[PDB]
This record gives C-alpha cells, structure tokens and sequence, in this order.
C-alpha cells in the first residue's frame, strides 16, 4: 500500500496508489475504395435501366 | 496548453454533443451569449478551459466543436436553442437527406461526397490551434451516419493529422431506446474500419443509461433528454482533467498510457456515482467509502457485464467534490479485502486517482440531484468483452440468412466487407479471451 | 405464461425437471436458440452467461452460477482451499492435497511426504484429476508422481483416508452424497435425503491394486464389484437405514455424529464463494443444485471429498427433489397461479 | 423537408385516396378549401411532407389524380374535399380501361402515362427532398392495375433512387366485379415484387368479413370498405406526418421491415374496431389483444399460419409509454413461436400524442409475415383455374398480349410463394 507522485494544486490533486507489483491507408487508398463502391452502384444502376429499358 | 476539438456526429453524437457543452459552460460559468465574467484575459489565454473554447475580441468562448449530421432537423434544434450564439454556422454541417441507418449509405454512398466539407471545416478549427493534442468524436454505432460516416471520418483524421489522438464516446445499441433492425451490422461495420483509428474509446450502452434512469432517477420512460444529461455528466467527469488544472490525464496521450496498454483493447469500462434523482426529499451524502464501493456494482456501469469474471489491465478513478486522499486509500483498501478484483499478472495491480474539488455540476431543472462528492471509474476489464459477444451473436443470427444484407450492396459495399468485419471482432473477442481466462 | 428453453439434453436431473414445469400448465418450453426465456436449463461447459440478463422485460434466470466452477473443479477446489482465508491452509475438515502438474506443488508435496515416510506414519496417497471417468492409489511418491507425467492434464494428490469407518457387515468403505441447492438469493437448502454409496467388498488396506474396495462410485461397483446389490439394493443406503444402524452400532445419531459437520462444510464452502458468485444486484439470477461428496473415518469425523456441479441424483429421490427445485428455486421467481433444511448465515 | 408524392389511379385508387385525403386533411387542421383551422403546432410540423404551401397560407395537396375515364374523378372532384387538390393534378382520358389489364398497361394507358409523369416531375421538381412516391389503386381492375403499374415502372426510370411504396387492394370473390380480376391481380403482383419497396396489402374480403362479422355491419358497401382503408391509411402514415425518429421517412421504414427484396408485402392492421358500446374507453391491454388479433388484420390471412419477419407498431394518444412497452413486449414473449428468432428485436413500437378524430387512443399494426403467401396463393389459384383452359384470355390477346406472359407471372407469383415458404421454416 504506497502512495506516489502526489501531485497537488488549488483545484485538486492526483496520485498513484500501488498495493502489488507487477508479475494506416494512404489518402489514394481510401479514394480507390470510395470509388469503387460508387463504380458498383452505377453498375447496378445501369443493369436496372437496361431491364427496364428492355 | 494544447487544444481539443470534438466532433459530433449523427443525432446521437449531436444530441449529446449538444447536452456536454450546456454542461461545459455551466461547469466553466460560460453564458449562452459567450461571456465568461470570470475570464480577466480578454480575447485570448492559455487557461485550461482553453483547450476546449476560443476566445474572440469581443469576449465570447467558442466551443472547439463540430457538428456532423446528414439530416438537418437535429443540428437545427442547436442553432434555435438556447446555445445558439456560442457556434457559429461553420462549425453546424448539415446534408438533406440521412443515411436510412444504413452503415454502407453514410460511408460510401453520401459520406463520400460531404467528406471533404467535414475536414475543410474541422481543418479550420485547426489553425486556430497551437498545438493540437487530438479530437474528441461523439457517435453512436447504430445510426446509418453514427456508424459509417464516422468510420470514413476517422480514416481520413488519421491521414490529416497522424501524430494526433483520437477518443470515441460511442452509443452502443439497446433495443429498448432503438427501432432499428440493423443496428448489429452497423456497429460491427464500424467498430472494424475505425479499430485501428482509435486510440481510446468509451462505450455507453444506452440499455445501462436506460436502466439507471428508471431504477435510481424513477424515471418510468425515460427520454434522450434523460438519457442525454447523464451521459455528459460521465463525459465531464472524462473530459474534466483536460478543461481543469491538475495533473493526472492532462493530456488525450495520457488516456492512452494510462488505460490502454494493448492497442486493440481500448474499451475501458466505465462506472459512475452517485446517480440520486432531485424528486427526493432529501437523500444522505454518500461518503468516499460508499461511492468508490459503488463503482464495483454492476448496477451502475455504462455497460453491463461481470468485472468479477475478467481481469483488469489498468484503472483510474476520478473524484469530483469533497475528496482528501486520505478517504480514498481507506475505501480502496476496504474494497480490496471484500470485492473480486483479479489483475493480469503483467501489470501492476494499482489505482490511478485523480480529485477536482469542485463538485459535479448539474443543470437546472435537471433530473439529477445536487451531490457533494462523486467518482467516476475508467478501468479496462476483459469482461467488457460480454458486449461484443452479445453484438456479434446477433449479428450472426441475421447474416446466416443473408437478412438485410441487400440494402448494403445496394449502396455499394461488397458482400465480402461483412465477413471482413465479422473475422475481425472474432479476432477481437479472442484477445480479450487470451488476455483474462486461463 | 412462463418460457423456458433447454441446452443439456444428457441432465437426467432437470429432464424430469422440465416435465413437471409442462405438467403445471404454465410454462412453455422453446427452441434451444429463442432468447426470449424466463428459465434457462443451460449447458455444462461455457454456458454464454453474457447474453443472459439483456432482454426488455423479460427477468432471466439459469441453473448456473457463473464460477462455482472454482468449486467443483478437483484442481480448483485445492486452490480455493490454500488462499481463501476464510478456509485456511489448516482446514481441518479437508484431506491435506496438493496440485500435481504433469503454480505446481510438486516439491511441497514430497516435503510433507518424507516427513511422514521418517516418522513411521501411514504413508498412502491418492492421485486423482477431473478428466477421469483414472485413478491410481499407492504409498510411494514414486509411482504417484510417475502415474501423472504419463497423462497430460492436471492432477491432484491428496492423502488417503487410511482409517475409513466401515460399515458392518462386510467391513467396507462408503461416502456420503448430499444434495444442495442454492437459489437466486443465496440461501442454502440441504436437502433432507441423503445417500451413502456404499462398497460390496471387504475394505483391505494391504493391497491397493484392487481398487474395487477403496473406490465407492456407482459405476465402479457396479462392473468390477461382485457382491453388487448384496447388502443393499444397488450399493445405495439412505438416511434412515443408515441412521438406524448408528444407533444400534456407535449408540449415536445421523443428526449428532455426522450432520452437524457436513452442514458445516457446506456452509464453510459456498459463504466463501458468495462475493465472487452472487448474482444478487445482478442483470439476470442464478441458481444451482451441487452434489457434496464426503468420507467419514472410524473416529466419526467428516471430509470433504469433492463438489459436483452438475450431480445427478438417486433414482428413488428423483422425484421428491426435482419438485423442491421448482418450489423454492423457480416459483420463487415466477410464482404459480419442506424437503429442504435451510442453513442460515450471514450475507 | 421530406416531401412525398401522392398519386391514385383508377376507380378503387381514387375513391380510397380521396378518403384519405379527407382523413388526414382533418388531422392536420386543413379545412376543405386548404386554410388550416387548428389548435396544435404539431399539425404543420411536417405538414409539408404531403401538402405544398401556396399563397395565402394555403396548403394544397401533393397528389394526382388519375383515370382513364371521367367518372369517378368527377365524384371526387364533387366531393367534400375536392376543391382542395389541385386543378392540373387531375389527369384523366376517356376511353376507360374495362377492367382490363392490358388497356391500362399497354394499349390505353401508353397514351396517357406521359402526361402523369408530367404532372409528377412538375411536383418532383418543387420538393425540397423528395422521400418517394406513394400509390392507391385495386389490383383487380384495368386503369389503378394496369397502367397503375404501368407508372411506377416508369417512375422508377426516372427516379431510379427514391422509395416507391403503395396501398394495393387486393380482388376477392366475395367482393368481385369482374371475373378477370385473378388475372390483373397476377400480372401487377410480379410488378410490385420488381418495381416497389412497400406495398401495404389490403384484401377487399377481409374488409368485407370485417364489416358484416365484426362492425355487424348487415349490407357493407364499397364506401364501407374505404372507411377501414382510411383509418389504416392515416395510420401507417403517422410516423411520416407527426414528429418522431421510429420509421421516421419511407427509406429506413423499408430499411427495417424488409429483410429481402422481393418480400416487401405487409399485412396492415388497425384497432380498435367497434360496433354502434362505442364510447367505451380502451385499455392499453385491449388495445395489443385486438391489434395483433387476425380478426383486425386487412390481408385475409391467419398470422398464426406463418411467421413475422418484422413488425411496427403505431400507438396514438395520451396513454402510458411504459404501459404500451409492458403490453407489447408480453405479446412477444408469450407467442414467441410466430417471430423469427433470427431477427433480434424484430418488433419497434412508436407512439404518438394526437390520436385520430375522435378517438382517445387507436393502434395500427404493419406487419411483415410470411403468412402473405395465402394471400398470393388464393390468387395464383383462381388464375391458374381460369388460365388452364384460356378462359376470357381474349379480352388480353386482343390487346397485343401474348399467353408467354400469362405463364411468366405465373411462375413468377408461384416462385413468390416458394419464397415465403422457405423462410417460414
Ligand atoms: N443515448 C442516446 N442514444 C441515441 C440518441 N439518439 C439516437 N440514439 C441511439 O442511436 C441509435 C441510432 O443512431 P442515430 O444517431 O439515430 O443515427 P444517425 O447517426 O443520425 O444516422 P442516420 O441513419 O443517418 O439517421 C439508436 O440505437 C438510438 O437508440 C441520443 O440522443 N442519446
Ligand atoms: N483422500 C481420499 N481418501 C479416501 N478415499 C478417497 C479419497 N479421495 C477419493 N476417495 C475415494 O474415491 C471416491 C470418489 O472419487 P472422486 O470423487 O475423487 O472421483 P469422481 O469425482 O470421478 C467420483 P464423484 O464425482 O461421483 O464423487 C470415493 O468413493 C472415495 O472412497
Ligand atoms: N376497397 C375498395 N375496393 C374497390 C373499390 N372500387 C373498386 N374496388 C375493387 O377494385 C377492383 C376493380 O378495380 P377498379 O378500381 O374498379 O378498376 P379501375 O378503375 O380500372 O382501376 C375490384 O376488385 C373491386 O372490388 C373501393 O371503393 N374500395
Ligand atoms: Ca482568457
Ligand atoms: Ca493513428
Ligand atoms: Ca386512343
Ligand atoms: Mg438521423
Ligand atoms: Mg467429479
Ligand atoms: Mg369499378
């Protein structure tokens, strides 16, 4: 039970109580994945037109 | 000082967003017109406050804040509101139409094409620092905008500004406050892309919220105004070291050290007490004792699950009011003797403390009551991993049938992004299992 | 209208349980996988207490108490029993045991040993596990040690009761299996019927290779035992033949010589526990039904043996206790439209 | 501002919709001349999600009306609130489709389907953001059947990502006018799996059973039927036209009701339904017994007979929240059997304080049950009846139709079934 870096100030104080020892994608990448999605939704729309095209 | 700017995103992210800064303002004794009497450095400073508002010539305090919603009926209640004249109209962004609670929509479909106004006015906030420490970003993992824009927003924040940290304050789902279906696919969708962007995070399950208002406030229904203002009272309690002078998570690095040794688990726990509802009569001032004791029932954490069956890695408790270090290691060593408290073997079995004196601040005509002491305990237990289990068990049962799986295609994402994220809370599940079960 | 689902099939004990909840009328059984229940009868082995307690309105309770596994495990057991102050390393009603890897105990073990093979003392242990139908029993730490290192899971070596009390006539061993079960409250309710599995053959302490005198299970008895059903229909005496015969014999009672103690340890065991398994201010409720396993010596004093977690029952007593189950541990919680002795203590 | 756009074809489509209109009209405070005369702010909260504001504060309906004859657009017209839709939106021929699916899809209704569209992107084009489109019409008779689907085949080409939704009156025997109204019901019903995202199943004989078993009603009459359409109609649309975020506008409605597709067919609900003891008040209790009960269900079919993949439910009133959570959540735990466990939380509530003229508190119900299939297999049947020996199929070959397609919507309406099958085990 040791108490350490007891750190105070007028607005308050903190410290550490021990009671036992121990024992990213690239701004090109996120585009290519924004626009493939978008690329698949315009297949799809145009899949749709062409089916009510036909 | 180093300042933080938050970032609100979908109605849960807004509307909470919306009831932290009342609170920030009346904890800091900021007016809804801006003024700060007690703020004799006109115009600018460096206090501590100031790491969460800015100061124009005319004296008024700006929140460092964003509002992301792609709907604008939400953000609209900020701009008529009482708070209206603290931000101005940059820092409110609005689309037309929503993302339907559709993860796919709000990532790909129209995040897509309103993420770069985001980042302009977030980079905007930006210059108005000098020295940045991270951002704060408010959510929920539900919502078709909670879910998918923020995950977009966070792959692009860690692009723009990769030596800076990121917290969440995530909504997790609960069917008693939700009507959507699809809220599992959403929150795992999201929890995937943004692991690796977040550096802590905070879950709220508004089932916990939702209970502890019924049970300790008597709230019969409660409302997300009720659910609102005791979720930004647990955020102060997080936020308050950064608004405050002190000395322990002075910093959003320390947040980090200090709770999250392993990269993947950072998911502390939170607990709060006390929750005593102002309809009472008059209730007896809980002592340091019964309110540190408190944090280890289960009746009132932000998420419900059994810390006496996992093992903590790190833990802090925060005391707001009439607190002496002296009470505090009488209670912790009471509670050592009594409660289950079982350590991973390669970290230390300590309690990081830290007091503010001034006691919790409510707001007026509020559901909460006026308490001389309260504490509010991040610890990080593997048994916060009960949450995943229960999300990710849901999910299983509606992606065997494919169930609504059609509506994701449709904007875009492939089938294979679902079993991506699947895999990966999986994987997630079984670091918490190799980490606390023997 | 109450629901209840089941997930261990191979229970004979909450089978007959599940068919007296249908005979009321008032509960309804649903698929396996439906989680909206009132009543879980769940599986023995990771019984996902995580979902439990997260339904709108719906108050769950399961026949389990998450980690009284610390209990009923043979390894465990030891563990709890060396640490938990509240036992002490001098319980003085549990057999002096040790855990054996194949952390480990393996150096005290043969410390305590040679103490007794100097001091002229009865020297035969027993090595024991939980992955057993695999057992072995010997006086030399030799052979003790060598048994484990040829498994691989973790054992346990505790000291052999020597001096058994033997039931005459015939001269043979026995242990004595209690019934308890505690509900969502914590209270604990000793069922008033008892029974000693008793040993068809002649207790020899001059040859522990023929383990059929010294092991007192059901099943051993029952295969390699050939006076089976001699003495009692199915190596089975219950409390009332066996109160009767301590009288006539040792001129004392089941209630006095035994009882008291068993009760004791039943208490000792699960009040330890309660802080790390009461499910009092929590999401959902527990309750579960344990089987106590105890031996008695010729001096009329009480070891604990081991604790079942999921221990069946004697085929007379079926009935009776499973209808006590739905009495006190379900229509406690979800009322209807004593066989049980409770053992009072303090929360 | 998440406007709908409104239209009703054919006879059955128009007298429903201008019902609704009047419906509706009276809860928002909307007078039959379009100047609102209420005393609630929420009246015009969203007030523009079904009316377009004019000059003078008044508030025109966002519908077209449209037939292929005169007639009953000229009742409508005539009727209470007809002055209040708007002149041009009456759009109209003069050669009547005779209950012909084939006059209304291919033959008269081409001739006269540009000028609709016309009218629609003139309403489209002022919308601030359009939500989607919604469509009254029978499915048994030629114009609201025919050409019918005919529009929102051809909305959907121009509006390709905007939610298309309708309330379809499904033929009966037992309240026919044509013999040939299995055949139109089955060519529209593979139109509305393709071509629609909600599609509110109203089957004129379970209005029928309801008026004579139920509301005791002696001889119901078509005007009858349209009451009980009203009242639905005006409660599946009150989470669109009164504040809240359950169901909030049409796309994630379908978001949360339709799991796949094709299987976007509802079984519309509503409660209470009392004879004339009808100053009683209901309890909340009643209220969920009668709400869930297949006496008050519109789609003719035993719920009990399938399963629920979703549910909403739409309770209106001054009642207690918690006292409809506790009622709701008994219904599913104590007939859990009939709600697909792989769904979690398939049952949302929504609650709403002004309830519909007078009345202290009703409930609506829109269900998504696999039971649906009854319904399409009545149809199939008396189709395939009719289809084995070619009867009355002259009437459809004589305007251009070939038998091919005939045995196409067959299967295609079978396959439906197949499809609610496979889901319901
Ligand atoms: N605690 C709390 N939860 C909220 C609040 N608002 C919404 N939620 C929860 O958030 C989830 C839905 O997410 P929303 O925020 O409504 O969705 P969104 O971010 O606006 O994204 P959209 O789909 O485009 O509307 C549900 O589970 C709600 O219970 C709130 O104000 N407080
Ligand atoms: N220390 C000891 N001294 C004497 N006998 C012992 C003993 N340990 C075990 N036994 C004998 O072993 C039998 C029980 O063995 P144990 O309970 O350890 O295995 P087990 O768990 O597979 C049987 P069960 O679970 O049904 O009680 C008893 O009948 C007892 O006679
Ligand atoms: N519920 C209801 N059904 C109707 C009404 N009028 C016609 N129908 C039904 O609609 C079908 C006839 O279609 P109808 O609308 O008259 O044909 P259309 O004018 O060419 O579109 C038959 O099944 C009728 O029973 C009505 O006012 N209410
Ligand atoms: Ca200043
Ligand atoms: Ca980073
Ligand atoms: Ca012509
Ligand atoms: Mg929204
Ligand atoms: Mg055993
Ligand atoms: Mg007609």
């Amino acid at each position: 039970m040791e108490v350490i870096e007891l750190n105070k100030c007028t607005s308050g104080q903190s410290f550490e109580v021990i009671l036992k020892p121990p024992s990213d994608p690239s701004l090109e990448e996120i585009q290519k994945k924004l626009e493939a999605a978008e690329e698949r939704r315009k297949y799809q729309e145009a899949e749709l037109l062409k089916h009510l095209a036909e | 000082m180093r300042e933080c700017i938050s970032i609100h995103v979908g109605q849960a992210g807004v509307q909470i967003g919306n009831a932290c800064w009342e609170l920030y303002c009346l904890e800091h004794g900021i007016q809804p017109d801006g003024q700060m009497p007690s703020d004799k450095t006109i115009g600018g400073g460096d206090d501590s406050f100031n790491t969460f508002f800015s100061e124009t010539g005319a004296g008024k305090h700006v929140p460092r804040a964003v509002f992301v919603d792609l709907e604008p009926t939400v953000i609209d209640e900020v701009r008529t509101g009482t708070y209206r004249q603290l931000f101005h109209p940059e820092q409110l962004i609005t689309g037309k139409e929503d993302a339907a609670n559709n993860y796919a929509r709000g990532h790909y479909t129209i995040g897509k094409e309103i993420i770069d106004l985001v980042l302009d006015r977030i980079r905007k906030l930006a210059d108005q620092c000098t020295g940045l420490q991270g951002f704060l970003v408010f959510h929920s993992f539900g919502g078709g905008t909670g879910s998918g824009f923020t995950s977009l927003l966070m792959e692009r924040l860690s692009v723009d500004y990769g030596k800076k940290s990121k917290l969440e304050f995530s909504i997790y789902p609960a069917p008693q406050v939700s009507t959507a279906v699809v809220e599992p696919y959403n929150s795992i969708l999201t929890t995937h892309t943004t692991l690796e962007h977040s550096d802590c995070a905070f879950m709220v399950d508004n089932e916990a919220i939702y209970d502890i208002c019924r049970r300790n406030l008597d709230i019969e229904r409660p409302t997300y105004t009720n659910l609102n203002r005791l979720i930004s009272q647990i955020v102060s309690s997080i936020t308050a070291s950064l608004r405050f002078d002190g000395a322990l998570n002075v910093d959003l690095t320390e947040f980090q050290t200090n709770l999250v040794p392993y990269p993947r688990i950072h998911f502390p726990l939170a607990t709060y007490a006390p929750v005593i509802s102002a309809e009472k009569a008059y209730h007896e001032q809980l002592s340091v004792a019964e309110i540190t004791n408190a944090c280890f029932e289960p009746a009132n954490q932000m998420v419900k699950c059994d810390p006496r069956h996992g093992k903590y890695m790190a833990c802090c408790l925060l005391y707001r009011g009439d607190v002496v270090p002296k009470d505090v290691n009488a209670a912790i060593a009471t509670i050592k003797t009594k409660r289950s408290i079982q350590f991973v073997d390669w970290c230390p079995t300590g309690f990081k403390v830290g007091i503010n004196y001034q006691p919790p601040t409510v707001v007026p005509g509020g559901d909460l009551a006026k308490v001389q002491r309260a504490v509010c305990m991040l610890s990080n237990t593997t048994a916060i991993a009960e949450a995943w289990a229960r999300l990710d068990h849901k999910f299983d049962l509606m992606y065997a049938k494919r169930a609504f799986v059609h509506w994701y295609v449709g904007e875009g994402m492939e089938e294979g992004e679902f079993s991506e994220a699947r895999e990966d809370m999986a994987a997630l599940e079984k670091d918490y299992e190799e980490v606390g079960v023997d | 209208m109450y629901t209840f689902v089941v997930r261990d099939e191979n229970s004979s004990v909450y089978a007959e349980v599940s068919r007296l909840l249908l005979a009321t009328g008032q509960w309804k059984r649903l698929r396996k996988d439906n989680p909206r229940f009132n009543l879980m009868l769940g599986e023995r082995n990771r019984l996902p207490f995580g979902r439990l307690g997260h339904e709108p309105g719906l108050v769950q309770l399961v026949n389990y108490y998450r980690g009284a596994d610390k209990l009923c495990r043979k390894a465990s057991l030891v563990k709890l029993i060396k640490t938990s102050p509240e036992l002490s390393e001098s319980c003085t009603w549990f057999p002096e045991s040790y855990v054996i890897y194949p952390t480990d105990e393996r150096e005290v073990f043969l410390a305590a040993y040679n103490r007794r093979r100097e001091g002229r003392e009865g020297n035969v242990w027993i090595a024991k596990s939980s992955a057993g139908a695999g057992i072995l029993i010997s006086s030399e730490a030799s052979e003790l040690l060598d048994f484990i290192d040829e498994q691989g899971q973790v054992h346990v070596i505790q000291k052999y009761l020597e001096k058994p009390l033997l039931l005459e006539p015939g001269h043979r061993k026995f242990d004595i299996r209690s019934w308890v079960l505690v509900d969502h409250l914590y209270n604990i309710y000793l069922y008033r019927e008892g029974v000693l599995r008793t040993s068809s053959e002649p207790y020899n302490s001059a040859n522990f290779q023929d383990k059929t005198c010294h092991l007192t299970n059901h099943c051993i008895q029952k295969e390699y035992s050939k006076n089976y059903g001699r003495y009692e229909e199915g190596n089975e005496m219950f409390f009332e033949e066996f109160n009767q015969y301590l009288m006539d014999a040792l001129n004392t009672t089941l209630e006095n010589s035994i009882l008291l103690q068993i009760k004791h340890i039943i208490r000792s065991c699960l009040m330890c526990i309660e802080p790390a398994i009461s499910t009092k201010h929590l999401h959902y409720q527990s309750f579960q039904l344990f089987g106590f396993d105890f031996m008695v010596d010729e001096e009329l004093k009480v070891w604990l043996i081991e604790v079942n977690g999921a221990p069946a029952c004697a085929q007379k007593l079926y009935a009776e206790l499973c209808q006590g189950i739905v009495d006190v541990a379900i229509s406690s919680v979800f009322p209807l439209a004593s066989i049980f002795i409770k053992l009072h203590h303090h929360h | 501002m998440r406007e709908i756009v409104h239209i009703q074809a054919g006879q059955c489509g128009n007298q429903i919709g201008a019902k609704f209109w009047e419906v509706i009209s009276d809860e928002h405070g909307i007078d039959p001349t379009g100047s609102y005369h209420g005393d609630s702010d929420l009246q015009l909260e969203r007030i523009n999600v079904y009316y377009n504001e004019a000059t003078g504060n008044k508030y025109v309906p966002r519908a077209i009306l449209v037939d292929l004859e005169p007639g009953t657009m000229d009742s409508v017209r005539s009727g209470p609130f007809g002055q209040i839709f708007r002149p041009d939106n009456f759009v109209f021929g003069q050669s009547g489709a005779g209950n012909n699916w084939a006059k209304g899809h291919y033959t008269e209704g081409a001739e006269l389907v540009d000028s609709v569209l016309d009218v629609v992107r003139k309403e489209s084009e002022s919308c601030d953001c359009l939500q989607g489109f919604q469509l009254t019409h029978s499915l048994g008779g030629g114009t609201g059947s025919g050409m019918g689907t005919l529009l929102i085949s051809k909305i959907r080409e121009e509006y390709p990502d905007r939610i298309m939704n309708t309330f379809s009156v499904m033929p009966s025997p037992k309240v026919s006018d044509t013999v040939v109204e299995p055949y139109n019901a089955t060519l529209s019903v593979h139109q509305l799996v393709e071509n629609t995202d909600e599609t509110y199943c109203i089957d004129n004989e379970a209005l029928y059973d309801i008026c004579f078993r139920t509301l005791k009603l002696t001889t119901p009459t078509y005007g009858d039927l349209n009451h009980l359409v009203s009242a639905t109609m005006s409660g599946v649309t009150t989470c669109l036209r009164f504040p809240g975020q359950l169901n909030a506008d049409l796309r994630k409605l379908a978001v949360n009701m339709v799991p796949f597709p094709r299987l976007h067919f509802f079984m519309p609900g509503f409660a209470p339904l009392t004879s004339r003891q009808q100053y009683r008040a209901l309890t909340v209790p009643e209220l969920t017994q009668q709400m869930f009960d297949s006496k008050n269900m519109m789609a003719a079919c035993d719920p009990r007979h399938g399963r629920y993949l979703t549910v909403a439910a739409i309770f209106r009133g001054r009642m207690s929240m918690k006292e409809v959570d506790e009622q709701m959540l008994n219904v599913q735990n104590k007939n859990s059997s009939y709600f697909v466990e792989w769904i979690p939380n398939n049952v949302k509530t929504a609650v709403c304080d002004i309830p519909p003229r007078g009345l202290k508190m009703s409930a609506t119900f829109i269900g998504n049950s696999t039971a649906i299939q009854e319904l399409f297999k009545r149809i199939s049947e008396q189709f395939t009846a009719m289809f084995r020996r070619k009867a009355f199929l002259h009437w459809y070959t004589g305007e251009g139709m070939d038998e091919m397609e005939f045995t196409e919507a067959e299967s295609n309406m079978n396959d439906l079934v197949s499809e609610y099958q496979q889901y319901q085990d």
